[PDB]
């Protein structure tokens, strides 16, 4: 190909395949120089520098390097690199590119500490008097530049939600009841971010709880305007964003505003003035989860569901529906966030996902992540289980269907919630430059119209080529051959009845018929449930070209790999590869969607001594491959006697290389993790 | 597809009053006029003190597009005392719920507040006023002596509004003991009768009513929204609530019994705080006389192509069958952040095909956030997911969205059109807009050529110019067309002709209109409604013997017509519209006399042939099933061939083989139209002698009833010729097959334990479970991976129970999982204990025997046993420092598939799961 089939013109002449070529020609060799590939329109003539045979690039236009760590002068922190790229594509090519990411050692960190203040949350501001400079020392040691602000809510202060009457609980909604709380309010901004973490327990203390009617609470009305009022809350731009969300009730949901006569949908614009308090709480709706997610990943805003046991399994699935939340359980009177707040620091910055903005869909991208040593993950696009200081790499493979004129738009590829992201500038190149010439349509090819092309003339009414105008008859067939590339056959495809040494492809219905034999057409593809394509890619001479995200010769096999995605993490639990976004099952055995079900497995005991081994005597496998400390998550801690407390729990025996008996247990807590007690001095053969 | 958007009705209120959040007809049946009832809360009123009452307006069809405020209350605050209000009716959104039965309107203002009589409050329990001519009473069923927020004093009552089929109101309520919601239904006579306007709390006879529950189903919202509709056989219409928040918000949708008010049916959705019962509906979408429900979930979020969560709302279709459960389907929205199932609205039957229509509304999508609403036309088979046209709202954003289509309300001929409009409420820019259908006229069209075969030696035809014979033939093409409701009689055509379709823009036409000496020609038809397919002919000549050089193409006739929009009704500009799936353009071909020998006719022999390369198809899974057939034409040419493969219920034909030289490209073609399902495939056009074609087509056989023994395929070639013109049928069958790849498998848990244990003594006669020794636990698992399914099989335990009179594995307990029953030959745990290879040969055996059921592909069944080792045994005197190897064994036999009729002759197989005990 790129010998017949696609000597048309150039603009398309390009556009068959990544390897064609055209040409101009100081002269013009009738013979067969058409648009050939390079090396073969190389090999007769026309090369005085003009081929038109344009490749593709992945050019860098910057790369810093990547800091070691997150402090001072040394500026430009610079976790991702590269941090620009300009792309550059022919029609249905593709060019590949790597970025990586890392967890830099000591990255600035603020705090925003968002509560719930209806009646229930006495004793949690309470206990939290002087939980901000017991917080200080606590980052202090993941963070030199540390930051902390406060946030609190209630609910929307108009009814069904507010105590209305009687009118003298307006300035005391503990009225009935023979006590004293200040009117209630929607979102009440106290602290802006500072590095005072004393100036942080002089506001709590300050403040008091309120009382509302019914249990849920608006606090995504408050989610909301504390991560799109990055001005007025102060988010350091440079810093990890921790929001922290403690409450101990249900939530409300957008839409549950009707019933108050709110009908306004919730834009994700800010609306706390100087007043600092929320003014659009009675006017507008609560936000979706769709608007907070949105908002959220803009913003660059960790939020962490500090939610009480009665209602944690509730967040729980909440957070499932906005990614790169995490939940933690809260004691009844917030005894639990300092610890809390550590723990949920060290998920966030456990896991780097990459995410794409603005990305023109004319073309798809493709990732191969490598997350561990040297071991590459092909579809996936986010590393798990990591610590600071790690670095992950990801290569990317872009590639466009046909190309458009849309003036080189750039999109852009970054990890979510960090500032640096990478800049992709594409940049499509879809003819050859030699169509500006500036000789319009004249003398050597019929003044009737004419044309001078880059070195063709597609005649008007009758292309004779070179020549022009056997349009009615004018023939007596003349050129009446190669029309059929074999010659023993009816000549052309069937379809165009050849004449004029251009086979006029006729039969112009159910769709359009080309080729220079006709050979080409669209609605020739295949099918799947009857579908052309599958309906999910462009049919291009009885091939697909698959939309973004599709592959497969029938374009039906996803490049999704969330719906393999299983409960822990893992995709296909490690039991299995995923295909066309479903799993399948490699261990013995095993079964389900995410091969998460394995009756006939072997025991815990089994998997878990690969960790006492490498963990705790350095040996055995999961440490010739280095795995040892990034599979082997569990708390080790050798001990005596396992003493029998706890009913989750699994006592595992074995013989090492040594010939002694180990003995260890193992044991879960409810969503929480797991512990390993090796006993020391095992039982080994006696003197 | 039908309705107008040119110049529909354009109705507006005073703004910032949300003109149009809520919308209905009225049809009184004291007058031949009808009405449209907008609702309008938020709107000012004369109402002494109340500053924004709302009101609900009357505006006319007359086409002076005025509205009218209807008058309900008129009145200020009642007093519970001097300077004491006992209502409060301000901002109480009066018209936020408006609908109307026949001569009855019943409007809700659900933030009514209440002072509840006993201590001064504000509680907004709601009221509604039911008018009725002149009369209007007021109708506040949850202005009770229930009155705190664990009563009704919130209830909010006229939430949402309807009637049923016999003056019966359907009221919601989402706020009645704390939030979990509350229907009440009353009679509208008792509504009527009852009224007392010296009585606030009002006790109705046959009042339906739910109960308050346990607080877990607090904060539900039960009420939000209301239809009605009948569910089982009394022929009494059901309640139907959307209960957004219930199931940790995942939103419900509970039917009630229209009788008792008891639980019939509930809904489920699958996405926490999509609020999945925002929106509801019942119409029978199926033509079935089976009412179909409907459920909103605007707010749904789905993947995109990345994966990714988008919010696009998704609209729950259920189908009801006359057995009970639903056929649920899905239907997503199209645009992120529209929220696509707000408002549902059944339309009738829109275009008046036999089946009903539905309408669906994105307030928030489409052009600068404007508001869609798309129409869905319903089917046989249910709802068409395809919607059938967009509706755009017209007007900009001033200060909140304009919410084009927050409310619909259609089914209702507000024209004498015989086609039902639709009205759709904008409120956020305080407008309402009446779509009126346009009639359907379904119109076909026949085209013959007189004859089909041309004879250019046949020259018949003088020419008009000179007198010169030429070969000629004639062009017929008739038109008939017909439609329900009001229509024109007459109707205009413009009907396009096309000699020879295919040579075009440059080429040979090769045939010419006799007097028009063109290739194309043009007819102002009219017809007549009723039948008479009026035609009209044209002679068209063959171009001389010497001019054109190509034959054996055919010279293709093409006719297309348009509809004129000369023909409107006496609505002011109300054109109709061609029926929605039916070509406006048809063609015949006529072909050039070649090569048909002496008889001046072309007589084929057309020859099918299909060889077995696939032998078997396995039940259970789809399969590649390849046919390569040769269609040859041992005769004069076929003009027109086509291969047609005529397919089982099973087959789903997919594709062409390329990739072999062998057998050549085809261009083939999927199309059901006639009672039948088939595959066609050019042959050629025309077909020549010889012609020894060889193609293959790929199926994938989904089987079907389980009791077949073959699948069927039945081809012939078809031709245009007058003689001869097909093949004998040929049929090929392949015989399904029965494969089922069963495995068993075991393991041990754990599968070594290690003497001696740790803290163990002898206790002669124990039941702990810890005097005897660890747990060592034996896990058998029988599936089946193949595609087909057995009916019954056997599972055979052997275990090591003893070994020279004294306990080796004893056995606690079992446990089953799956379809499958076991017992054990000896008494399983006799001693009432509470929670080298040693085999079932050597010593003494324990048999466990199970019978299992039916397993399918993805089933299995699996036996768990949890035996005790006897410590006692080992250890003690005779096996004091020995290895032993406790070694049982499980094999399978399948003896019954459901596949009688079919070979099935065996499956068997046997593993065995060992645990060694050992000293360290
Ligand atoms: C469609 O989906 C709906 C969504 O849930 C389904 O609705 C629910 O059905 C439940 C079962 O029908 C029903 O629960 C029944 O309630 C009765 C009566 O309740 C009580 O009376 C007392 C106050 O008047 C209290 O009873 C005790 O129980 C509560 C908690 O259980 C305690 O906390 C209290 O202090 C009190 O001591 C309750 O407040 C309640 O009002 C119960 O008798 C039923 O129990 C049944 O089983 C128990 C044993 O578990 C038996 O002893 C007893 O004889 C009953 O047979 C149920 O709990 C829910 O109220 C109802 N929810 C709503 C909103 O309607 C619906 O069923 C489903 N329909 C279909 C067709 O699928
Ligand atoms: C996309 O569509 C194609 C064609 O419809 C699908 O191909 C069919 O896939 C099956 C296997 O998945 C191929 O083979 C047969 O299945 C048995 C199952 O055990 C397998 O063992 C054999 O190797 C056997 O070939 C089949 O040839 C292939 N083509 C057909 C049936 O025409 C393809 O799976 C679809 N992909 C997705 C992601 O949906
Ligand atoms: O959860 C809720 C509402 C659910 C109640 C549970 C229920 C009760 C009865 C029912 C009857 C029928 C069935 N369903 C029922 N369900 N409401 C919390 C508001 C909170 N306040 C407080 O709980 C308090 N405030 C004060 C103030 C002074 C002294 C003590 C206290 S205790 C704040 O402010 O957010
Ligand atoms: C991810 O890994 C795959 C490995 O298959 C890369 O794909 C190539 O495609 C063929 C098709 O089978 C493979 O056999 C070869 O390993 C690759 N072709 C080559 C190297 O010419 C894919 O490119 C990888 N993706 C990224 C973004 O790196
Ligand atoms: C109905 O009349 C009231 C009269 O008060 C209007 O309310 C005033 O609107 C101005 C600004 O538009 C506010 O500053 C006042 O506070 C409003 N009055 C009250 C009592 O709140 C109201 O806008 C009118 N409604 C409509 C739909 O026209
Ligand atoms: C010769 O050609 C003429 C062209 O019209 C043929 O005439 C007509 O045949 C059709 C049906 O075949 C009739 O409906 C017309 O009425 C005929 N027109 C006449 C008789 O003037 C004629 O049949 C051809 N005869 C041959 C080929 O032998
Ligand atoms: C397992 O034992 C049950 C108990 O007899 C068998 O019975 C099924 O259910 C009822 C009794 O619970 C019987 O009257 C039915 O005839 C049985 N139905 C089915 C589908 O089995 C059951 O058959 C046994 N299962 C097997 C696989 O033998
Ligand atoms: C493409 O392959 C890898 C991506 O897997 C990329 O790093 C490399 O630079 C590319 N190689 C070529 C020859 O394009
Ligand atoms: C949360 O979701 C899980 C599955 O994701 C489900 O099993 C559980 O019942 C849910 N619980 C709540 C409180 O929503
Ligand atoms: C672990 O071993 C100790 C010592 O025998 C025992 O008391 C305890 O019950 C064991 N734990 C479990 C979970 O069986
Ligand atoms: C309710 O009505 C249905 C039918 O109308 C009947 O089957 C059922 O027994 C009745 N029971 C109650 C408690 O209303
Ligand atoms: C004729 O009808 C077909 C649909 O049957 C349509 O695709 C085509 O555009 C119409 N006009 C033609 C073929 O000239
Ligand atoms: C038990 O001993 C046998 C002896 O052949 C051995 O095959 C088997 O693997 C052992 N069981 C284990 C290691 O679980
Ligand atoms: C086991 O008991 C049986 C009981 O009949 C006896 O015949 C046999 O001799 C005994 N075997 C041993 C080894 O004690
Ligand atoms: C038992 O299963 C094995 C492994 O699948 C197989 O090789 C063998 O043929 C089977 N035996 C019988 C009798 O089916
Ligand atoms: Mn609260
Ligand atoms: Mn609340
Ligand atoms: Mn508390
Ligand atoms: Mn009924
Ligand atoms: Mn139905
Ligand atoms: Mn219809
Ligand atoms: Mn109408
Ligand atoms: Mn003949």
């Amino acid at each position: 190909i790129c010998t017949t089939r696609g000597v048309s013109s150039c603009q398309q002449c390009l556009a068959v395949s990544p390897m064609c070529a055209w040409c101009s020609d100081e002269a013009l060799p009738l013979g067969s120089p058409r648009c050939d590939l390079k090396e073969n329109l190389l090999k007769d003539n026309c090369a005085p520098e003009s081929i038109e045979f344009p490749v593709s690039e992945a050019r860098v236009l910057e790369d810093r390097p990547l800091s070691d760590k997150g402090s001072g002068d040394s500026s430009q922190v610079t976790q991702v690199s590269p941090q620009r790229i300009a792309l550059r594509l022919r029609p249905d090519d593709s060019k590949n590119f790597s970025i990586q990411v890392r967890q830099v050692e000591d990255y600035p960190v603020d705090i925003y500490y968002l509560m719930d203040l209806s009646y229930s949350m006495k004793d949690d501001l309470w206990s939290i008097q002087n939980l901000g400079t017991k917080l200080a020392t606590q980052m202090r040691k993941l963070t030199s530049n540390l930051r902390i602000g406060f946030g609190a809510f209630v609910d929307k202060p108009v009814s069904p939600y507010m105590y209305i009457s009687p009118p003298e609980a307006l300035e005391n909604p503990c009225y009935d009841m023979k006590t004293t709380c200040l009117p209630m309010f929607g979102y009440k901004h106290v602290l802006t971010l500072t590095d005072q973490v004393t100036r942080f327990n002089e506001e709590v203390k300050k403040q008091s709880v309120s009382r509302n009617r019914d249990a849920p609470e608006g606090g995504f009305d408050a989610i909301m305007q504390a991560t799109v009022c990055d001005e007025k809350i102060g988010w350091r731009n440079d810093a990890s964003h921790l929001l922290v969300f403690t409450t101990d009730a249900k939530t409300h949901i957008a839409l549950d505003g009707r019933l108050a006569g709110i009908v306004q949908p919730n834009d994700g614009q800010c609306h706390v003035g100087s007043d600092n308090h929320y003014s659009a709480s009675t006017t507008m709706d609560y936000p979706s989860l769709g608007l907070m997610t949105e908002k959220l990943s803009q913003k660059n805003i960790n939020l962490i569901f500090a939610v009480t046991e009665n209602v944690v399994n509730l967040y729980q699935n909440y957070s499932e529906l906005i990614p790169g939340t995490t939940v933690g359980v809260l004691s009844m009177d917030s005894s639990n966030v300092l610890q809390l707040i550590v723990d949920a620091y060290g998920k966030i910055r456990s896991k780097v996902e990459l995410e794409v903005r603005d990305l023109p869909e004319e073309l798809s991208l493709s990732f191969n992540a490598t997350c561990l040593n040297n071991e590459v993950i092909p579809g996936l696009k986010s590393c798990m289980g990591l610590k600071i200081g790690d670095t992950v790499s990801f290569s990317i493979e872009a590639k466009v269907r046909g190309c458009p004129q849309e003036k080189e738009k750039s999109f852009t590829i970054k990890p979510v919630g960090f500032k640096d992201s990478l800049i992709v500038q594409v940049t499509f190149d879809c003819d050859c430059a030699c169509q500006a010439q500036a000789e319009p349509n004249s003398h050597r090819c019929n003044n009737g119209n004419g044309t001078f092309e880059c070195g063709v003339c597609r005649c008007g009414p009758g292309w004779l080529g070179s020549q022009c105008e056997c349009s009615e008859e004018d023939y007596r067939p003349s050129q009446q051959d190669e029309c059929s590339p074999r010659e023993g056959q009816p000549v052309c495809s069937q379809r165009g009845e050849c004449l004029c040494g251009q086979c006029v492809c006729h039969s112009s219905d159910f769709g359009k018929i080309t080729g220079k034999y006709c050979e080409c057409d669209d609605f020739s593809c295949v099918r799947y449930k009857g579908e052309m394509c599958s309906g999910h890619g462009q049919c291009s001479c009885g091939d697909c070209l698959c939309d973004s995200d599709w592959t497969g010769y029938y374009c039906n096999c996803t490049t999704r790999t969330d719906t393999c995605m299983s409960s822990n993490g893992l995709l296909c639990s490690g039991r299995g590869k995923c295909e066309c976004g479903s799993c399948v099952c490699i261990q013995p055995g095993s079964y389900g969607d995410t091969c998460e079900k394995c009756p006939t497995c072997p025991d815990a005991c089994t998997f878990k001594k690969e960790c006492v081994e490498c963990k705790k005597f350095d040996r055995g496998a999961l440490h010739d491959e280095n795995t040892c400390n990034r599979y082997c998550r569990d708390e080790i801690e050798s001990v005596k006697e396992l003493k029998d407390t706890g009913k989750d729990a699994v006592n595992c025996t074995y013989k090492n290389e040594d010939d002694c008996v180990v003995r260890f247990q193992y044991y879960e807590d409810s969503s929480g993790k797991s512990i390993l007690y090796v006993v020391e001095e095992p039982e080994c053969p006696k003197g | 597809f039908n309705l107008d958007v040119d110049s529909p009705a354009e109705y507006s209120g005073p703004e910032g009053s949300y003109f149009g959040f809520a919308v209905d007809f009225f049809v009184p049946s004291a007058s031949s006029r009808m009405f449209l009832l907008v609702g309008a809360p938020k709107a000012n009123t004369t109402q002494p003190g109340i500053v924004e009452g709302g009101q609900v307006l009357k505006c006319d069809w007359s086409s002076t597009r005025r509205c009218q405020p209807i008058e309900f209350d008129a009145t200020g605050n009642r007093d519970y005392a001097k300077d004491d209000p006992l209502e409060f009716k301000s901002h109480q959104w009066f018209g936020a719920s408006v609908r109307s039965k026949q001569d009855k309107i019943l409007a809700c203002a659900p933030l009514y507040h209440w002072r509840t009589e006993m201590k001064q409050e504000r509680e907004p329990v709601g009221t509604c006023f039911l008018q009725d001519g002149t009369k209007t009473v007021e109708y506040a069923p949850c202005r009770s002596q229930d009155i705190d927020a664990d009563g009704q004093g919130f209830c909010q009552g006229g939430f949402s509004i309807d009637f049923t089929k016999a003056d019966r109101v359907l009221l919601g309520g989402p706020g009645s003991f704390y939030w979990q919601g509350q229907l009440i239904s009353d009679q509208v006579a008792e509504i009527v009768s009852k009224y007392d306007p010296n009585v606030y709390s009002i006790k109705y006879n046959n009042q339906l009513a739910t109960r308050t529950a346990q607080a877990i189903f607090d904060d539900s919202y039960l009420g939000y929204s209301v239809a009605v509709g009948d569910f089982n056989g009394d022929g009494i219409d059901d309640f139907v609530s959307g209960v957004p928040r219930a199931a940790r918000t995942l939103g419900m949708v509970y039917i009630y019994d229209g009788k008792n008010m008891s639980s019939l049916y509930n809904f489920t959705g699958e996405q926490m705080a999509a609020y999945f019962g925002f929106s509801v509906a019942a119409t029978d979408i199926n033509g079935d006389d089976y009412a179909d429900v409907f459920i909103g979930a605007p707010l749904f979020m789905d993947r995109g192509s990345d994966g990714k969560l988008q919010e696009v709302g998704q609209v729950s279709v259920s189908l009801q069958r006359a057995s009970g459960d639903f056929q649920t389907t899905k239907l997503n929205g199209f645009e992120v952040f529209a929220r696509f199932g707000s408002a549902i609205a059944p339309l009738g039957d829109l275009d008046q095909d036999g089946f009903n229509d539905i309408a669906i509304a994105a307030p928030y999508g489409g052009e600068d956030k404007k508001g869609i609403v798309y129409i869905f036309n319903g089917r046989s088979t249910g709802l068409n997911a395809v919607p059938s046209q967009i509706l755009e709202g017209q007007w900009a954003a001033r200060s909140m969205p304009p919410s084009f289509g927050y409310s619909m309300k259609g089914a209702t001929d507000i024209d004498k059109n015989g086609y039902p409009d639709l009205i759709v409420g904008a409120f956020g820019v305080d407008r309402a807009i009446l779509y009126r259908a346009r009639p359907v006229i379904t119109v076909n069209a026949g085209l013959e050529v007189y004859p089909s075969i041309l004879n250019q030696d046949n020259k018949t035809c003088s020419l008009p110019g000179t007198a010169l014979k030429v070969s000629c033939f004639n062009v017929r093409f008739c038109l008939k067309a017909d439609g329900k409701g009001v229509l024109p009689r007459k109707l205009n055509f413009q009907v396009e002709l096309l000699l020879d379709k295919l040579k075009q823009k440059g080429a040979i036409r090769r045939a010419l209109f006799l007097y028009s000496r063109s290739p194309s020609h043009s007819k102002n038809m009219t017809i007549s409604r009723g039948g008479l397919m009026q035609c009209e002919e044209l002679i068209a000549y063959l171009r001389d013997e010497s001019e054109f050089r190509d034959k054996l193409t055919p010279i293709t006739i093409f006719m297309e017509y348009r509809l004129d929009y000369r023909t409107a009704a006496d609505t002011t500009g109300l054109q109709p519209i061609l029926n929605q799936f039916t070509p406006a353009n048809i063609s015949r071909q006529a072909h050039i006399l070649l090569d048909c020998g002496e008889d001046n006719v072309c007589k084929p022999k057309l020859e099918v042939s299909v060889d077995s390369d696939q032998k078997k198809i396995y039940i259970g899974d789809d399969n590649p099933l390849t046919l390569i057939v040769k269609a040859q034409n041992q005769g004069e040419g076929a003009y027109e061939a086509e291969l047609i493969v005529s397919i089982p219920l099973q087959a789903d034909f997919i594709g062409v083989v390329r990739n072999n030289e062998a057998l050549a490209r085809l261009s083939c073609a999927f199309k059901t139209e006639n009672q039948t399902r088939q595959v066609v495939c050019d042959l050629g056009n025309p077909m020549k002698a010889g012609t020894q074609l060889l193609a293959g087509l790929r199926f994938s056989v989904h089987q079907q009833s389980e009791m077949d023994t073959s699948v069927k395929f039945d081809l012939q070639i078809q031709s245009s010729n007058l003689f001869d013109k097909v093949s004998p049928v040929v049929s090929h069958k392949v015989d399904l097959a029965v494969l089922a790849a069963v495995e068993i498998r075991g393991v041990s848990s754990p599968d070594h334990v290690f003497l001696p244990i740790p803290n163990w003594e002898h206790k002669e006669n124990p039941e702990t479970e810890e005097d005897v020794g660890p747990v060592v636990q034996h896990i058998y698992e029988l599936r089946n991976n193949g595609p087909s399914s057995f009916s019954k099989a056997m599972l055979h335990l052997q275990w090591p129970y003893k070994y020279n009179n004294n306990t080796l594995l004893y056995i606690l307990h079992y446990d089953i999982d799956g379809p499958m029953n076991c017992t054990s030959d000896m008494e399983i745990n006799p001693l009432r204990i509470k929670i080298h290879t040693l085999g079932c040969g050597v010593a003494q055996c324990l048999k466990i025997v199970c019978q299992v059921g039916r397993l399918d592909r993805g089933k299995s069944a699996i036996l768990y046993v949890k035996s005790l080792l006897w410590t006692e045994t080992f250890m003690n005197k005779e096996n004091q420092n020995h290895s032993y190897s406790l070694k049982s064994s499980a094999s399978f036999n399948v003896i019954e598939f459901p596949y009688k009729n079919l070979p099935i002759e065996d499956i068997t197989n046997s593993t065995l799961v060992t645990t060694n005990v050992t000293w360290g």
